[PDB]
């Protein structure tokens, strides 16, 4: 009943209705956009994140920074 | 034309009751990029060109067969992606737009896609 903050909001997902992971050029080739994760489970599999400084894999949970 | 469309009906039915076949764009991409996937099935009534040019241009650079069906909704009813009661909705979901068969389960009705690949190579 003390209520110092009146709630705690819980996360809503981003809900963006597209992937946009691929590009095609001059009648099309496959074009990966991110550095492919070298993890054994998903090698040449799922893609890594593109943050402002680093890359990040959602499955294998490993990152590559560029200092 | 019955002996090909009903043929891959039986093929995808035995595939989904025997294992998991990929349903939807992301599992389709991640399943056909791996070098074990069999033929893809994708819809014809897509409303945007980058989706279709993506899926055909990205299956043609592999060595995998393709069969195209007219509507996505009735395909999604076919692919088991529903909650079908026998007296209610046939497809209460927006049907699937593209699948890929990872495995056939068994070799009962593989002759249909064999002659499909034959007429593709004709
Ligand atoms: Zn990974």
């Amino acid at each position: 009943y003390t209520t110092p903050k009146k709630n705690k909001h819980k996360r809503k997902k981003v809900k963006l209705a597209v992937l946009k992971y691929y590009k095609v050029d001059e009648n099309g080739k496959i074009s990966r956009l991110r550095r492919e994760c070298p993890s054994d489970e998903c090698g040449a599999g799922v893609f890594m994140a593109s943050h402002f400084d680093r890359h990040y894999c959602g499955k294998c949970c490993l990152t590559y920074c560029f200092n | 034309v019955m002996d090909v469309n009903t043929a891959l009906q039986e093929v995808l039915k035995t595939a989904l009751i025997h294992d998991g076949l990929a349903r939807g764009i992301r599992e389709a991409a991640k399943a056909l990029d791996k070098r074990q996937a069999h033929l893809c099935v994708q819809a014809s009534n897509c409303d945007e060109p980058m989706y279709v040019k993506l899926v055909e241009a990205l299956l043609a650079e592999h060595q995998i067969n393709l069969i195209k069906v007219d509507d996505n909704k009735k395909l999604g009813e076919w692919v088991g992606l529903c909650k079908i009661d026998r007296e209610g909705n046939p497809r209460k979901v927006v049907g699937c737009s593209c699948v890929v068969v990872k495995d056939y389960g068994k070799e009962s009705q593989a002759k249909d896609v064999i002659e499909e690949y034959f007429k593709c190579k004709k």
